[PDB]
C-alpha cells in the first residue's frame, strides 16, 4: 500500500 | 435539490465526516445525470476516504493477527472478519455506482474504469484463493480497458492518464507480484509523458509533474 | 461474561483506531460494576474523548463556515449549513450523555473518583461548547460542581505533583477561560497548580517525571497565552 | 479548544 495515487 | 446535495459533501469534507460526503454523493450520482469534474473528485475523495479508513484498520489488525491462546485467536480473526466485510461492502458500494449510473467523454470513462480497478484491486489485498483471483481478473480488465481508451483519446501528460499508469503499475507489483511488468509499465508511461512534455496544460501542469515524480520514486524503489 | 475478552477488544479497536468500537466495549466492561482498572480506565477515557472529539472538531468547523457566509444572504444554503450544525450537536450530546450516564451510575480509592470526577466536569464542559439558552447556565454549574469536587478531593489527598491533581488543574483552568470567559480566575487556577508542583520538583520517581513536568509545561503555556 | 488536557 501507499504507493498508489494519494489523489484522485 | 442537486446543488444542495453537493454543498452537503462540500461541508461534509471540510468537517471530514466522509460518510456523510460518500452519501451525498452517492445521492447526486443516483440522479442518473453526468458528473462535471468537480463532483468526480468529490465521490472519489469521499469513498477513498471511508474505504481507506477500513484498510488501514484491516492491516493493523491482520498484522497482529500473524503475531499473535484459541480465544484471543478467534477474536482477533473475528474482528479482522468484521473490518472485512465493511471494506468489502463499500467496495460493492462503489462499484454498483460505477457499472450503474457512471460507466457509460472519454475523459470520463477513464476515471470511472480507474476507480474500478481500484477498489478492486482493494478487495483482492483482503481476499484468498478463487475469491482472490476472481477479484484479480476484474481489476486486470477494468485497469486494461481504460489503459487502451486512455492512449487513444488522450495526451501522455493528461494526470489521469499518469495516475491510470501509476495505480495499474502498483497492481501489477503489489497484487500480481510482477515487478517486471510493474516497472515496464510505469517507465513506459513516464517515457511516453516526456516525448510529449511539451503538451502540459497551463493549468493541470502541477498535477502532471506530480506523478511523473511518483512514477519515478515507484520505479526506483522497484528495481 | 467474559470480562478479560472485552478489554481485549477495547485494545484490539484501539489500535485500529476504531474508537466507536473500543468505546461500546468499555461501556459493556464498566456496565459489570467492576471496579476499572487503571489500564482500563484509560482505556475507556481515550476511546470516548475520542468519539466526542471528532463531532467536537466538525462542530467547530461548521460553526465556523455558518457564522461566515452569514452575510451572504443565501437562506437556503444558510438554513442547511444550520441544520448539519444542529445534526453534528445531537450526537455530539448523545455522546455526552452516554459517559455522564455510565459515570454517575456505574463509576462516579480516591484517585479513581478524582478521575471520574474530572470526566464528568470535561463532558458538562464539552456540553456548554454548544449549549445555549437556559441550557448552556445548567451544563457549567453541573460542570462546575464536577471540577470543584474534584478540586476538594485532590487538594486533600494528592501532593501537587500528581499527574492526575495537574491534569485537573489545566482542564480547570481551561473551563473557567473558554466557557467562562475569565482570564484572571483561570490563570488562578494554572499558576497555583503549577507553583504548588514546581516547589516540589523533587519528588518524582523515574516514571511520573514525564507524565508530571508534561502537563505542567502545558500549564506555563496556557500561562504565557493568558497573560 | 486544544488547550485541554491530551490524554
Amino acid at each position: 500500500y501507499d504507493l498508489s495515487l494519494p489523489f484522485p | 435539490d442537486r446543488e444542495q446535495l453537493v454543498q452537503k459533501a462540500r461541508l461534509a469534507e471540510q468537517a471530514e465526516r466522509y460518510d456523510d460526503m460518500a452519501a451525498a454523493m452517492k445521492n447526486v450520482t443516483e440522479l442518473n445525470e453526468p458528473l462535471s469534474n468537480e463532483e468526480r473528485n468529490l465521490l472519489s475523495v469521499a469513498y477513498k476516504n471511508v474505504v481507506g479508513a477500513r484498510r488501514s484498520s484491516w492491516r493493523v489488525i491482520s498484522s497482529i493477527e500473524q503475531k499473535t491462546n484459541e480465544k484471543k485467536i478467534e477474536m482477533v480473526r473475528a474482528y479482522r472478519e468484521k473490518i472485512e466485510k465493511e471494506l468489502e461492502a463499500v467496495c460493492q458500494d462503489v462499484l454498483s455506482l460505477l457499472d450503474n449510473y457512471l460507466i457509460k467523454q472519454y475523459e470520463s470513462k477513464v476515471f470511472y474504469l480507474k476507480m474500478k480497478g481500484d477498489y478492486y484491486r482493494y478487495l483482492a489485498e483482503v481476499a484468498t484463493g478463487e475469491k482472490r483471483a476472481t477479484v484479480v481478473e476484474s481489476s486486470e480488465k477494468a485497469y486494461s480497458e481504460a489503459h487502451e481508451i486512455s492512449k487513444e483519446h488522450m495526451q501522455p501528460t493528461h494526470p489521469i492518464r499518469l495516475g491510470l499508469a501509476l495505480n495499474y503499475s502498483v497492481f501489477y507489483y503489489e497484487i500480481q507480484n510482477a515487478p517486471e511488468q510493474a516497472c515496464h509499465l510505469a517507465k513506459t508511461a513516464f517515457d511516453d509523458a516526456i516525448a510529449e512534455l511539451d503538451t502540459l496544460n497551463e493549468d493541470s501542469y502541477k498535477d502532471s509533474t506530480l506523478i511523473m515524480q511518483l512514477l519515478r520514486d515507484n520505479l526506483t524503489l522497484w528495481t
